[PDB]
């Protein structure tokens, strides 16, 4: 078999972003690791790398939320970080005004794409506001990758 | 997004010395804080970054366990805590954010200080 | 030569999620099958699972409107059924018409990752409201897996 | 070793959206070619493609904005043009009322499936609206494909 | 989201029992609805769901051909219809709602009725 | 969305011919506008489309060379410049619009003109 990850958020963790794999339908294995919250990679090759985020809240507040997510690279070899893939919502136009009842909104965020990788790499899945994120249920928050 | 660093200057090797980096501007809990370099003859360099409430920490390998970066949110503030000081260190240091993790190739949605020049021996 | 399945939704059927793969730029090979509207796992080992839906709608109703789209896996060697990817939506963050006539609005909803699976298992691809589906064109709803 | 591509868009490129593959973090190779904006298929067989595209806006305008993003296969065997991967969102439910505040908005659209293809076929990755385009920062936007 | 059961009790092996469980709140056409069951010293297992108009249905193996699932969508009602009824369904019966499909592995998410006891023989 | 084209009729062979096309309708900045053709007993053939501002451009192979598309955004008008035609060219040819680009397989978000006879030799 080959280099393979799907890590799932760690519902346990609140108001940030854990990454876990000690749990049922999430992998890390074949040289895979996670270290310090991030996927490490275990030898040089293409991968593809994917990850969801759900983000959530009750009627929107006076400041205007960007809700960001963002696949990063730290390359061993040349002591960089870059964001690989990123993707941004603006989940609120205006505040729900006094009154009128905060209805729940929800954010979906995807992003995926093959990246030829270095051995010792390290990917994190990062978000800006964690304190938005919905892991109130399995499936809605996910960090992977696959050696191809 | 208005970003405005102080400390800074003439400092000893081997000593410690702490920038600040005041943000000013519209909802700046979406933003990562950060702080880069670029010493003379060497390429602009990312140290490190913080997001709101530090729920996200880098450090590049370099810096890592004597460079202390720290955020108060209350005052919109980031803090570069240096030790052990090395002529090295010699640079102009930038205070940058981001909705985006910073990045060693920052975009036109990084905002950026004026620079403060750190000169060590 | 790797299991493989890319199932379009079925234009002719009306307000209703069905999948089809007897159409060009379809699949369904190699111990993949489609049955009772699912993809049924062949062979155990790794496999990419993907599936997108488009949600369309004349306006904003009263009921607040919330668009989920999962793909769920039933493992038959515990007999459990389980949601593997998931993702809700909120179409219409209250801003109901009222006064004037409606405006279309559009909400695609992207799912993706890599799960460990066992021969036998079944995969659901599995909306809440498949009234608000749209398969007015090619290339708008669709499911599928492939073998790693 | 299998052909492979991630594009990017290219931030020289004023408004419109442009193909690149030499960057860091990108990749072209066994084959793939990028041919008048298209990636052509250098073989037969199955491929994952994908595509990303992130549009940005300040404020509402005036007319009814509807924003799309497809994977369309020329194929050479044929000489036919189709759309094998859509979305559509719909970033602006009302305009921005009497001298307000015009925030900005982001939308992020994901698309991404497997394919068969022929040798000689070219994929475009096409947005209706390229104004709307936001390539600010690395990661945003991205278009590729891999054999499998 | 509110959930009220009835319907359950003493059954002779072999019989018959039918359970009901009413819906209260806004928007339930968003709602997958469905059944739970939990013996003592048993683990908690999902028997099935409808969503609304009856576009989703599933049946754990174990009750597939002897279990059936109804919903009114006028009065916001389910019903598990159980029929040869043997000892090993003696449990008390959760009726669940969430926006996603039910799973045994539920979240938090999911809402819960009150519980109805069912014992067989 | 409603279509109108102009032009066409007869052209002898080696000849030009420009057909035009006007659009009404809301938002037309979101719509490919381009062009179909069919020729009698064979099966209708995109020869090509434009987006807004004209930042999409294609041509079917067949096409490519001597048949010109171009678009006016502030008359909402589109032109297919034809030339050195051939008697393979006689059909009726049909202006279409759809927020997607157009295809060889066109669905339900394809608006239609009322078709333009074109006759070569």
């Amino acid at each position: 078999d080959k280099p393979v990850a799907h890590v799932v958020a760690n519902p346990q963790a609140e108001g940030q972003l854990q990454w876990l794999n000690r749990r049922a339908n999430a992998l890390l294995a074949n040289g895979v690791e996670l270290r310090d919250n991030q996927l490490v990679v275990p030898s040089e090759g293409l991968y593809l790398i994917y990850s969801q985020v759900l983000f959530k809240g009750q009627g929107c507040p006076s400041t205007h939320v960007l809700l960001t997510h963002t696949i990063s690279r730290i390359a061993v070899s040349y002591q960089t970080k870059v964001n690989l893939l990123s993707a941004i919502k603006s989940p609120c136009q205006r505040e729900t005004p006094e009154g009128a009842e905060a209805k729940p909104w929800y954010e979906p965020i995807y992003l995926g794409g093959v990246f030829q990788l270095e051995k010792g790499d390290r990917l994190s899945a990062e978000i800006n506001r964690p304190d938005y994120l919905d892991f109130a249920e399995s499936g809605q928050v996910y960090f992977g990758i696959i050696a191809l | 997004v208005q970003l405005v660093e102080s400390g800074g200057g003439l400092v000893q090797a081997g000593g410690s010395l702490s920038l600040s980096c005041s943000a000013s501007g519209r909802s700046l809990s979406n933003y990562y804080m950060g702080w880069f370099r670029q010493a003379p003859g060497k390429e602009r360099e990312l140290l490190g970054n913080i997001s709101w409430r530090g729920y996200n920490i880098y450090y590049k390998d370099s810096v890592k366990g004597r460079f202390t970066i720290s955020r108060d949110d209350a005052k919109n503030t980031i803090y570069l805590q240096m030790n052990r000081l090395k002529p090295e260190d010699t640079a102009v240091y930038y205070c940058a954010a981001s909705i985006l993790p910073l990045s060693d190739d920052p975009g036109w949605n990084t905002y950026w200080g004026q620079g403060t020049q750190v000169t060590v021996s």
